[PDB]
């Protein structure tokens, strides 16, 4: 049994994919369900659990039977404990792109999640992580990761901190690895 | 010499193709190289051409960095180029960012087929 991983704060979504890229057999994603219609590109039990039943879906939603679920382009898409528990089973951490309540969820179900809050220390340092982002975009981050910290301080296993993505993307590989 | 001339303006066809699959696929990230090569499908023996007629037609050599390679016909490539087109225009023009319009681009993979 590995356990789940939710990252979040800047840089979370790099961090997310390089760790999936990088590490695949230690690393993987869950099967997401959707009311959305499979394509010819896609396979059942693969790319997603395809429901026949966006009322049955809505329900399940309602009865917390998903840790996030949301609508995209007029489909409904749930992440649901069985997925999460079902990678874990088969010795990968699973990466969770979720947002930070779905955290107290995980917790709850007893999925026993790692998760983990990267810090900016100011402005500047989010400029030094996310050297892709703009001086516009880069202080709303600030202003984002304060809030989330301010909010689910109690909800983190560890919290990292760098100046560049290199030494957070690091030190993020090695908080994963100490707590299991 | 129809043969020939018919087999040069389809590898004309998918040399371009292959190039349009690509690039998508770079701007996805979900990198995937697209080689031509031939192929001899059933259809070039079912049809008892005349003798001197080349039986080749392209085909497509799909690659993916840790996962293997595949062939697809050129028929299959256009089609898919039909559904990248569609994903990369509705990824250009996403203004979402959420965790669920970040899953939907990061899973939707009409480039390589996981066939198993």
């Amino acid at each position: 049994y590995a356990r789940p991983i939710i990252i979040l704060g800047p840089t979370k979504d790099r961090a997310n994919d390089d760790l999936l890229s990088e590490f695949p057999d230690k690393f993987g994603s869950c099967v997401p369900h959707t009311t959305r219609p499979k394509r010819e590109y896609e396979i059942d039990g693969r790319d997603y659990h395809f429901v026949s039943s966006r009322e049955k879906m809505e329900k399940d939603i309602q009865a917390h039977k998903f840790i996030e679920a949301g609508q995209y382009n007029s489909h409904l898409y749930g992440t649901s404990v069985q997925s999460v528990r079902e990678v874990a089973e088969q010795g990968k951490h699973c990466i969770l792109d979720v947002s930070a309540n779905a955290v107290r969820r995980l917790q709850a179900a007893h999925l026993h999640p790692i998760a983990i809050f990267i810090r900016p220390r100011s402005l500047e340092n989010v400029l030094e992580i996310n050297k892709r982002i703009t001086e516009e975009q880069a202080r709303k981050a600030f202003d984002r990761a304060t809030k989330l910290e301010q909010e689910f301080t109690e909800c983190f296993s560890a919290i990292v901190e760098g100046d560049s993505f290199e030494e957070i993307y690091h030190k993020v590989k090695r908080v994963i690895e100490d707590l299991s | 010499n129809n043969s020939l001339m018919r087999l040069r303006e389809q590898i004309v066809k998918a040399n371009l193709l292959v190039r349009e699959a690509s690039y998508i696929a770079e701007e996805l990230d979900k990198r995937t190289e697209y080689k031509v090569t031939l192929q001899i499908p059933t259809s070039s023996l079912d049809a008892n051409r005349k003798r001197g007629s080349l039986l080749s037609e392209p085909a497509i050599q799909v690659r993916r960095k840790g996962k293997g390679k595949q062939i697809w016909s050129l028929e299959k490539l256009e089609n898919r180029l039909l559904d990248m087109r569609d994903l990369y225009q509705e990824w250009k023009e996403c203004e979402e960012d959420s965790p669920v319009s970040r899953s939907y681009f990061k899973r939707a993979d009409p480039f390589y087929d996981e066939q198993e």
